[PDB]
């Protein structure tokens, strides 16, 4: 593989002498080309770039010869030469005839099969260079297997239906990181303008349950949702995602958050607190108790039961009385001898 | 099963699929015979699996098997198997039919607006959303399904169902 590029380099001192030496070594058949690279090699391609460097008419002629010259069993061989072809046409009628190159690509590898990385140069042609046909690329490519990209084209030049289709393209997309996209969805939906909307959402939350990652967003997404809407219930609804270990205890502190926003705010305190992040949790709930003397006070104490931070504790609702500090000093001297 | 899978031959294994429905009819042995038919390559014996079993299913259509959610998740399957396949015609009508064939449609209309979204989007909301209310009464938000049933609606069954 590598001799033929030095024999080339060596020619690069002047002109195509040795570069001649690769067109006549891979010229012969296709075993010393396609076959003699295990992966992917560019020595067509190499021709091609000696030749654009050369003249630009035999370049695309040398390039075409290329192009002929059927690469072996590997991925992404010809695409750079039709990459080199694109580009060089455009420098936007020779770059749609790239297009259709790809296009033709496209069905031929498909059929093949029955590529990505050309797929993708595909989408990148087809959506910067009218619309719909760009879509049409799109869902091939959707088929085949990016989809923000899709969402993102759709957003800019067709102002959310082709971003609610783009949408349901994240959905379809069963394919890893589809929390994020989910997630995505869900952002736009709400800032783009709605039941409908709060249907996927609980959607996105019961399928996206063995996350372990941003439950405690999808919740803030979905209470969020609902506040947009209209309200306490969907407190409630955030509270229960953040409710159902280390993503649960981010989720609790969304809780909190939640709580203290927030009788119904007690039984809320109950709740989080009950459920080493519980003492925090304790801790929390504690200081609602603080804000709602004696009830705050047995909270407190319970806390307390449940180190050094809690004294803190104690001594500030002490402030919130003589026979409650004496209290303190009990419990603390209690503590200590435990 | 698998020993005659580890057994390289794809026939005969066949006859005991049958077999094994005939001892367990149970709609996770079908299920199962369908993913084994996934990996054999002639994807026309599939769907003729497929049409068995919706078929078996129909002829013991009364009370005398699995419940709802087993034929449900039948449904489900052939409805996602034909999705990948090309004749969704098909899969319209079966939905009809299964509506059609079958009362107490809670699973299967469900499943249909899913279907629905992914290939409409009020009729989606609609049904969905009404199911959600039933979700939600079921739970007690109680004001919340009323005003969502008012919105929806149908507006007879959203003061009658209001009122109430």
């Amino acid at each position: 593989l590598v001799e033929t590029w030095m024999k080339r380099v060596s020619l690069q001192k002047s002109a195509a002498e040795k570069c001649n030496v690769y067109s006549e070594a891979i010229l012969k058949i296709d075993p010393r080309k396609v076959g003699t690279p295990g992966s992917f090699g560019r020595l067509w391609c190499s021709y091609g770039d000696l030749y654009w460097r050369s003249n630009a008419i035999s370049t695309a002629r040398e390039l075409w010869t290329q192009s002929l010259k059927v690469p072996y069993p590997y991925i992404e061989d010809l695409e750079e030469i039709y990459l080199n072809w694109a580009d060089r046409e455009l420098d936007v009628e020779r770059a749609f005839s790239i297009l259709e190159d790809a296009l033709h690509v496209p069905t031929n590898p498909e059929i093949l099969l029955e590529s990505l990385r050309i797929w993708s140069k595909y989408i990148d042609y087809l959506e910067a260079y009218i619309f719909n046909k760009t879509k049409m690329a799109y869902n091939t490519v959707i088929d085949l297997r990016p989809a923000m990209a899709e969402n993102f084209a759709l957003f800019l030049q067709n102002h959310v239906m082709e971003s609610f289709q783009v949408y349901e393209k994240t959905i379809p997309l069963f394919p890893p990181e589809i929390q994020y996209e989910l997630w995505i969805e869900y952002l736009e939906v709400a800032t783009s303008h709605p039941e409908h909307i709060r249907f996927l959402f609980e959607k996105a939350l019961k399928n996206l349950c063995s996350n372990g990652i941003d439950c405690k967003t999808i919740f803030i997404a979905y209470s969020v949702f609902e506040e947009r809407i209209s309200i306490s219930k969907s407190i409630e609804i955030l509270r229960r995602g953040a409710v159902i270990l280390e993503s649960r205890l981010q989720l609790w502190r969304m809780c909190i958050s939640k709580a203290e926003s927030t009788s119904v705010t007690r039984e809320l305190y109950q709740e989080c607190i009950q459920i080493s992040k519980a003492v925090e949790f304790v801790i929390k709930f504690s200081d609602f108790e603080s804000s709602i003397t004696i009830r705050a006070r047995e909270i407190l104490a319970y806390g307390a039961k449940l180190n050094t931070e809690l004294w803190d504790s104690f001594e500030i609702f002490e402030l919130k009385x003589x026979x409650x500090x004496x209290x303190x000093x009990x419990x603390x001297x209690x503590x200590x001898x435990x | 099963v698998d020993f005659e899978i580890r057994q390289k031959n794809w026939n005969g294994v066949r006859e005991i699929y049958s077999k094994y429905v005939m001892a367990h009819p149970q709609m996770q042995t079908w299920l199962k015979w369908v993913r084994f038919e996934n990996r054999h390559g002639n994807t026309e014996f599939t769907r003729s699996v497929y049409s068995l079993a919706i078929d078996t299913v129909a002829n013991l259509q009364n009370l005398q098997i699995w419940s709802d959610m087993e034929v449900a998740k039948l449904v489900n399957s052939f409805a996602h198997w034909e999705a990948a396949q090309q004749e969704y015609e098909r899969s319209s009508a079966l939905y009809q039919i299964a509506i059609e064939k079958w009362p107490s449609n809670q699973l299967l209309k469900a499943g249909l607006l899913d279907f629905e979204k992914q290939f409409n989007s009020i009729e989606e909301t609609i049904s969905y959303k009404r199911k959600m209310e039933y979700e939600t009464i079921l739970s007690n938000y109680d004001t919340w399904w009323l005003y969502l049933d008012l919105i929806s609606e149908f507006p007879k069954q959203i003061m009658q169902t209001f009122e109430k």
